[PDB]
């Protein structure tokens, strides 16, 4: 038949309809009551997610063994609170004064990552669902739009209209459908919907039209939506959104500030209230601890260890997740000590203390580049030394490679007295043998270029001439200076 | 529920200072003729959508025969889909094929087969469409193309323009400005004396008040909003927040919000600068970034750390402590560390440092610390 210019044999199209909600009936006066419709708002076939559930469950077998520290490493996972009250109260009031008043508000929260904003927002929505179950308010359909959980930044329309309506269209039909449903359909036939815009600064793409529409459907009188959009920087509509959309977002702008050391200590106290200073019935044979041969054991997650883990993480960025990561690494270190000391293996009291949590606090404050450039090869340290002493002559940070080569040759020829360098300068140029001429480059030159290029110490510009290819120290010069002073041979060479 | 019935955010209703001015630009809406060559272009939040709801809500009710439906310029993006959405008038079979080529194929559809009738559409947010094609090529071209008013028979097919904020108003060209259609009228709609506007919104009432808002606080709110451009939607989210912070005790309290959101964004330039820094190691490093600006504009964190061991060289310190203590100056909202182009010689990414506030109040912030005076 035809001979085609190229082929698209691996193409997969969804089953999604093109005609929007505006052309269902073509009668605005005869729109049916959308709330108690069979398909709308999740009233039919809501097993549409729980099809894949009996795939990742296999055998209920073989008697898994918990330990004395496996309990704390389970309670330090993702899961009143004395942390966020003046934010929870204002957000729940600002979202309750629109649920009761059939309004169209927009709340704006923001904060550096870890300050509990999505936790308080989801608890606000859980409490408002409890209020809807107590029937002091109307009910709503809850939609969470995560900014990064989607492959296309315009799929927000598709998932919002799908969650509202039970039908899935393409993204253009979904945005026209949502535009009609939020402009023209009267407030007697729509129950309200609350929208969580999780990680808003990932849908600003190329038009700002999604950011336009989700904050311009809320300026309408006939649309009962509440947008509780979270963010990652407080001045986001002053940096990357227009001033008109800044006026749309408005003036609420409730910031989730960082935590304090007292708040973080209270957080770890509530996380370990059920386990600290309690009693466990371990067995000498395995180690299987059970909370209320058999040994009654305490567990002192010490408050000084908690507060010295909390003060540093309260200083740096104040995150109630990084505090849990520190206090879980401490329990991991304790469990490793316990299992290695007792020979237990998988199938007195126990403590977590200051000089035991300092390893968990020091595991993320180590630059393993100095202990890398010390264990580097001699030719790689000689490369770094040639680059380091060319810098005092030049002052560019961007030395060529033909210069490094001649500087290495200069150092080897000008040190002809040292016993180490006369033993090594034969092998450095000829691999210790004859029937090999004196090479222009040292042996392992491309190897120690690449071993620093892949490691990110070195930084070479792309070109075909490996005499004028510039080379930069990507890490630093001060740490290279402090790493080249422990060699016993390069300290004089 | 008298506190919940004080809704100030979206409401049914320039009605503030230009009531005669809005009620004298609606002339030929009943005589079947062309009314006004106006272009609604003002600051973002003055009430262009507000007047253009009422200007058709007068002519909606029992329809001389008028059929009018409002749409927006939202799902266009490119100058491609301007004409299909307005074609739900008689829901014809044609529309996809014959219309979208040419102005004479829409001049073919300007004459009305079903009586004189009426059909005037209001394309909304029209500056959003013309912001493409990067010089003039098919968007500004379309604005110089769809403002022709060449043939004027007995046909009611006028279209008033809904232009947005003053982003590209003062950029023009002689084709856009020389006698073709609806050009030479543009008005700034800025609601000065918005105190009386709030008085109209509260006196148009369905929930009887007892203690009204104090007009000293109302005039203070109207003073502390209209300096930027005079946004009214910005001011509508202020008194609502004032009565929302009133309900958090269970003009004296409608002031700490602005004195709260002005101070919150401002924080303290020098008073809280060292206060939050309290640590000297969280203080002199900001001076290291100040000294890493008047030598190099590509301030790498290495360059912020090569400056570090050109100042303190007189318990060790690694780079991790410096780059994590810089996160505190990131967390407060002064410094910007992200990956940029890193121009230099090679063009791969690295960390940068940048500062935002002008060096006037920070230079007075060092007047108390005796060790941050030699580093300036
Ligand atoms: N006060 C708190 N109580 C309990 N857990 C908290 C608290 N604050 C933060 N968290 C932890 O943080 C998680 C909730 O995520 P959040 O940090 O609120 O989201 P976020 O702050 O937006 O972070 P990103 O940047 O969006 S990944 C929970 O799993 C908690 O373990
Ligand atoms: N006189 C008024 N009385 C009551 N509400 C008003 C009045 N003027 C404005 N508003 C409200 O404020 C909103 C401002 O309308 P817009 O004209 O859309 O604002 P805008 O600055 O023109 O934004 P654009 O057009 O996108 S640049 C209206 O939709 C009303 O909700
Ligand atoms: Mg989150
Ligand atoms: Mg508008």
């Amino acid at each position: 038949p035809v001979i085609r210019k190229f082929t698209k044999k691996n193409v997969a199209r969804a089953k999604k309809k093109y005609t929007p909600f505006s052309k269902r009936f073509k009668s605005i006066a005869a729109i049916p009551d959308l709330t108690s419709l069979p398909e709308f708002y999740g009233n039919s076939s809501e097993l549409m997610a729980s099809r894949f559930e009996n795939k990742l469950k296999t055998t209920q077998k073989h008697q898994i063994v918990e330990t004395i520290f496996s309990k704390v490493k389970k309670q330090l996972n993702s899961s009143y609170l004395p942390a966020r009250e003046n934010e929870f109260a204002s957000i729940y009031l600002s979202a309750y004064s629109a649920i009761e008043s059939d309004s169209a508000t927009t709340i704006y929260v923001a904060g550096t990552p870890g300050v509990g904003k999505t936790l308080t927002v989801r608890e606000v929505v859980k409490e408002l669902l409890s209020s809807s179950a107590q029937r002091e308010i109307p009910d709503f359909l809850y939609v969470e739009i995560n900014g990064l959980k989607m492959v296309k930044p315009t799929d927000c329309y598709e998932t919002l209209w799908n969650k509202v309506s039970g039908e899935r269209l393409t993204w253009a039909a979904s945005m026209e459908s949502l535009e009609f449903y939020f402009k023209r359909v009267p407030k007697n036939k729509k129950k309200t919907i609350v929208v969580l815009l999780d990680e808003l600064d990932a849908m600003v793409t190329k038009s700002q039209d999604i950011m336009y529409n989700f904050f311009n459907w809320t300026t309408y009188e006939n649309a009962k939506l509440i947008v509780i959009a979270v963010a990652n920087t407080m001045d986001l509509p002053e940096r990357q959104l227009g001033n008109k959309i800044t006026s749309r977002i408005g003036f609420t702008r409730i910031m989730f500030t960082g935590y304090t050391h007292e708040e973080l200590k209270n957080i770890i106290d509530l996380r370990l209230k059920g386990l600290n200073d309690s009693f466990f019935y371990v067995d000498t044979k395995t180690g299987n601890a059970i909370l209320i041969d058999v040994r009654k054991v305490r567990l002192r997650m010490s408050a000084d260890a908690i507060e010295i883990a909390s003060r540093k993480v309260a200083s740096v960025s104040g995150d109630a997740r990084r505090a849990l990561k520190v206090c879980k690494r401490a329990a991991e270190i304790a469990e490793k000590h316990y299992m290695a000391k007792h020979g237990y293996g998988y199938d007195g009291v126990q403590t977590v203390h200051i000089t035991h949590v300092m390893k968990a606090l020091n595991e993320t404050l180590n630059s393993h580049v100095i202990t890398f450039m010390t264990r580097l090869s001699f030719t790689a340290k000689l490369f770094i030394y040639a680059l380091l002493n060319l810098m005092k002559k030049n002052g560019s940070q961007e030395q060529e490679l033909g210069d490094i080569v001649d500087e290495i040759k200069l150092l080897i020829e000008v040190n002809g007295s040292n016993k180490f360098v006369m033993e090594i300068a034969k092998t450095l140029f000829q691999q210790g043998s004859d029937n090999i001429s004196e090479q222009l480059r040292i042996i392992s030159w491309d190897f120690v270029l690449n071993q620093l290029l892949d490691a990110g110490i070195l930084f070479k510009q792309t070109m075909k001439n490996d005499r004028i290819c510039c080379v930069k120290l990507n890490i630093s010069v001060e740490e290279a200076k402090r790493a080249m002073n422990e060699d016993e041979t390069l300290r004089n060479l | 529920a008298l506190l919940q019935k004080s809704s100030e955010l979206v409401n049914l209703n320039a009605r503030t200072a230009e009531y005669e001015q809005v009620m004298n630009f609606l002339a030929k809406a009943i005589s079947e003729h062309r009314s006004d060559s106006l272009y609604i272009t003002g600051p973002p939040g003055t009430g262009k959508t507000a007047q253009l709801d009422m200007i058709i809500r007068q002519k909606f009710q029992s329809l001389e025969s008028v059929a009018v439906t409002s749409i927006n310029c939202i799902s266009l993006g490119e100058p491609s889909s301007i004409f299909q959405k307005i074609f739900d008038s008689f829901q014809d079979l044609n529309g996809p094929t014959l219309q979208i080529k040419n102005m004479q194929h829409l001049q073919k559809f300007l004459e009305p087969y079903h009586k004189k009738t009426t059909f005037v559409v209001v394309l909304d947010e029209m500056d959003r469409l013309l912001h493409a094609n990067t010089s003039e090529t098919q968007s500004v071209r379309t604005i110089l193309e769809l403002f022709l008013l060449a043939k004027l028979p007995t046909v009611s097919f006028v279209l008033i323009g809904m232009a947005n904020s003053l982003d590209m108003k003062d950029r023009f060209l002689s084709r856009l400005n020389l006698d073709r259609g609806l050009l030479p009228q543009t008005i700034v709609f800025q609601p000065y004396t918005a105190e009386q506007m709030y008085e109209i919104v509260i006196q148009k009432m369905s929930s009887l008040p007892t203690i009204i808002f104090q007009p000293m606080a109302i005039k203070f709110a109207a003073k502390k909003c209209a300096g930027n451009t005079g946004d009214l939607r910005k001011l509508f989210d202020v008194l609502r927040g004032s009565i929302e912070i009133y309900e958090l005790e269970k003009g004296k309290i409608g002031l700490n919000y602005i004195a709260k959101v002005f101070s919150k964004f401002v924080n303290n330039n020098s008073t809280r600068t060292r206060i939050a820094k309290l640590n000297i190691q969280q203080k002199l490093i900001l001076c290291t970034i100040i000294q890493s600006l008047k030598l190099n504009s590509d301030a790498t964190i290495d360059e912020s750390f090569d400056h570090y061991i050109k100042a303190i060289t007189k318990a060790p310190l690694q780079r991790n402590e410096f780059l994590e203590i810089c996160t505190i100056l990131e967390t407060c909202g002064l410094v910007s560390i992200k990956k940029t182009k890193c121009k230099g010689k090679t063009k791969r990414f690295v960390d940068k440092i940048d500062v935002d506030l002008d060096m006037r109040e920070f230079y007075d912030e060092m007047t108390k610390i005796s060790i941050l005076k030699p580093f300036l």
